[PDB]
């Protein structure tokens, strides 16, 4: 709804009058806007929220490297997506994580 | 032996009927794996032997002249070539079987082992090197499953 | 009004179609209803697994629950280079599911069948357990290593 | 509309197939002809010319097989009954119990439609000679024993349970448990003290058997 | 964070699995003599070996 | 409480690591309590080392009592347990 009075600019409310008339009565002020065959309507649009494609995978956008995974006796993988995190103390160096691209086997070479 | 659930012999037509599975089944599978490996080696030897034109004696022979050696017609050349390539002695096969059986016997869990505590530490010590926060490869862009 | 559900199960936050590096476009949902998904048309209920152990337990049973526990743990440490023998994971699943229900490793879960008030106190919540044992006049034996 | 009706007929066909399978592997006289029933044949037989799925004239009788009766001598015939009212009342439960008593049926399966009245849990556990297994049509749209994650559960006879408890020198309390009202236990109609042989398969140890006792 | 969380999962799983030991009949049992595994790993094999 | 007779014995015929450690500890404690030994010391004064030598010569006079979970047990002499 969200209509306001012209007199006191307080919010207007629909009040059930005599003979069930749906007037736009104003609380706090003697204001009455009745409905004489007039359609008071409020229309607000809503998002469509369309379809979404398959997730797939964007592994081409990841940093590979040149390492042979421990499972080289099953698959001949020479690449591994990697990220390096220093989960070791400041006196210790950094730790590297790997994931073979030929089998999907992950391992941290530390 | 593979007794029934009531303790009776299985009729050799329901040996793998899957309600007679029990313990000793892993041992049976291990023995079958040993036989399969030895059969792979024997099949390699037989394939080389027959690729040289001479007989690949994969199956045992059964004839009147089964006593005689089937390598007499071979003129001493492809015999020594085959012995050069694959030469599996009986001592070697027996030693392999002895080693494999000894290792399988030694691999059995010993009574008294604190296997629960060992498993707890074997599952928890790896749980100390893994981050609480979920770190993903830059570019996976998949659902953030912990 | 523009928040009611007209289509779709009222347990799914969102559904997504994924590709398993193939021509197979599987859909995996970020929801809390497994039975509904299995009974949904166009889906195979023979092979439709959630990663919620307690959901697997309520829908498929205790054996499927222990399978789900073992597989979820193996997946969790297989994504980190954690080479733990699967027997430890199997023992963990068995100890979690051997009472007939999936009992966690929490204070409530530990009150499974142990009755060892001293072990429970040494774990957590010492005084409440001690007073409960004294009031009920528990007669726990001394068998635990703790 | 028509989409609701066709989905309902397909779902009832699937649930009927599931209960046929459940009775067949519980050990009874059901074969592949009345198990593998196409949806079109389900419409032909258990669907009226109007098309509305009826749930009275597909309620059937199940008898033990020779192997089942030989393993378990004490096992009577089975009455699988389908409800029609979404919320079942006392009256229909009473008439079902009357049918069980008057036909001397060791057990009766009640697959209701939407929900079960709260008063049922006072009324169902009163049958000495028999028992009633209460089911939901949505809860058995797909039979869980066909799931890739459920190992084959085999229920053991009393002789088999005694043989197991002696080969391991065990008491029942030392056995691992399977709950009453466990999804597979309900599928198999397990009772307290009934041991099930679980054939589970492992990747690094192969096929092996475990045992659970119903409590 | 790892230093702060060291000794938590191991302690909890330890409280769970302290008393599980292999028996002389090749069963894994609690200290209450209740069977957890009729055979360890369904194999009876030590992962160490 | 009922001993499984020697002719049939279900448990493993191999000495476990725990059985070996306990046998060595018990024999070493006995030796430290001035128990007679049945091996040539060759100058050894350590009870644990003397017990290890005794175990090597298979001369430790102890028997292992393996209780089964069902309350029974069977006896395995140290000599007849193989390593
Ligand atoms: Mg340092
Ligand atoms: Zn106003
Ligand atoms: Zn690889």
């Amino acid at each position: 709804m969200l209509s306001f009075c012209p007199s006191c600019n307080n919010m207007l409310l629909i009040t059930s009058g005599d003979s069930g008339v749906y007037t736009l009565a104003c609380r706090s002020c003697p204001y009455e806007f009745p409905i004489e065959g007039i359609e008071i309507y409020d229309r607000k649009k809503l998002p469509r929220k369309e379809v979404d494609d398959v997730l797939g995978g964007g592994w081409d956008n990841v940093d590979q490297t040149k390492t042979q995974c421990p499972n080289y006796d099953t698959c001949g993988g020479e690449s591994a997506y990697f990220f390096q995190l220093q989960i070791r103390s400041a006196d210790e160096p950094m730790t590297t994580f790997y994931k073979c691209v030929n089998c999907g086997h992950r391992w941290k070479e530390n | 032996v593979r007794y029934d659930n009531s303790g009776c012999l299985v009729k050799r037509e329901d040996l793998n009927k899957a309600e007679y599975v029990d313990q000793y089944d892993a041992e049976r599978d291990f023995y079958h794996s040993l036989r399969e490996y030895i059969n792979g080696k024997a099949t390699a030897l037989a394939n080389l032997r027959k690729s040289r034109g001479m007989l690949g004696l994969l199956e045992p022979p059964a004839k009147e002249l089964q006593g005689i050696d089937p390598d007499e017609t071979v003129p001493d050349n492809v015999k020594t070539s085959v012995s050069q390539l694959y030469r599996i002695s009986e001592k070697s096969v027996r030693k392999f079987l002895e080693i494999a059986l000894f290792k399988y016997r030694k691999a059995r869990l010993e009574p008294g082992t604190a296997i629960g505590a060992i498993g707890a530490q074997s599952i928890g010590e790896p749980g100390t090197q893994m981050t609480l926060k979920t770190f993903h490869f830059a570019g996976v862009a998949s659902m953030n499953v912990t | 009004l523009p928040d009611v559900v007209v289509k779709g199960l009222p347990d799914i936050s969102r559904a997504v179609i994924n590709i398993r590096d193939d021509g197979k476009r599987e859909l995996l949902v970020e929801g809390y209803g497994l039975r509904d998904v299995m009974c949904t048309d166009g889906v195979i209920g023979s092979r439709t697994t959630t990663n919620h152990v307690l959901e697997v337990f309520s829908v498929l049973g205790i054996e499927a629950a222990r399978y789900s526990i073992i597989r979820e743990i193996n997946y969790t440490m297989s994504n980190h280079g954690m080479s733990v023998d699967p027997r430890h994971i199997q023992l963990l699943g068995d100890v979690m599911t051997y009472k007939g229900e999936v009992l966690g490793i929490t204070r409530f879960g530990l009150s499974k069948m142990r009755d060892s008030v001293l072990q429970l106190a040494s774990f957590e919540k010492t005084t409440d357990h001690l007073f409960d044992a004294a009031f009920y006049m528990k007669k726990d034996a001394v068998e635990g290593v703790s | 509309m028509d989409q609701e009706n066709e989905r309902n007929i397909s779902r009832l066909w699937r649930a009927f197939r599931t209960v046929k399978e459940m009775v067949k592997d519980r050990g009874y006289f059901i074969t592949q002809e009345e198990v593998e029933l196409p949806l079109e044949d389900f419409k032909a037989k258990y669907c009226d010319s109007m098309g509305r799925p009826q749930r009275k004239m597909m309620s059937f009788q199940a008898n033990p097989t020779e192997e089942s009766i030989s393993k378990f001598p004490d096992m009577g015939s089975l009455w699988v009954e389908f409800c029609d009212e979404p919320s079942v009342g006392v009256k229909t439960m009473k008439t079902f119990v009357i049918h069980i008593q008057e036909k001397n049926f060791q057990t009766g399966i009640f697959v209701y439609q939407n929900n079960i009245t709260p008063s049922a849990m006072k009324l169902v556990p009163s049958i000495p000679p028999a028992t009633i297994e209460t089911f939901n049509e949505a809860a058995l749209v797909v039979n869980i024993t066909h799931h890739e994650l459920v190992p084959k559960h085999i229920r053991l006879s009393s002789d088999e349970k005694r043989e197991l408890l002696k080969r391991y020198r065990l008491k029942e309390s030392q056995l691992p448990r399977i709950q009453r009202a466990d999804p597979v236990a309900l599928y198999l109609g397990l009772k307290r003290g009934e041991v099930v042989k679980i054939i589970r398969k492992s990747e690094t140890s192969g096929r092996y058997a475990s045992y659970r006792i119903c409590m | 964070v790892k230093t702060a969380e060291t000794g938590y999962m191991s302690r909890r799983l330890m409280k769970s699995l302290e008393d599980l030991s292999c028996q002389y009949d090749n069963t894994v049992r609690t200290s209450a003599n209740g069977i957890v595994q009729f055979t360890y790993g369904g194999d009876g094999l030590d992962p160490l070996e | 409480e009922k001993a499984i007779p020697k002719d049939q014995r279900a448990t493993t015929p191999y000495m476990t690591k725990y059985e070996r450690a306990r046998i060595l500890g018990t024999r070493a404690l006995q030796i430290s309590m001035n128990a007679p030994v049945f091996v040539d010391l060759e100058g050894e004064t350590d009870p644990l080392r003397i017990a290890m030598k005794e175990l090597a010569e298979k001369k430790i006079p102890l028997v292992i009592r393996r209780y089964l979970p069902d309350g029974s047990f069977e006896d395995w002499s140290v000599e007849e347990l193989i390593v």
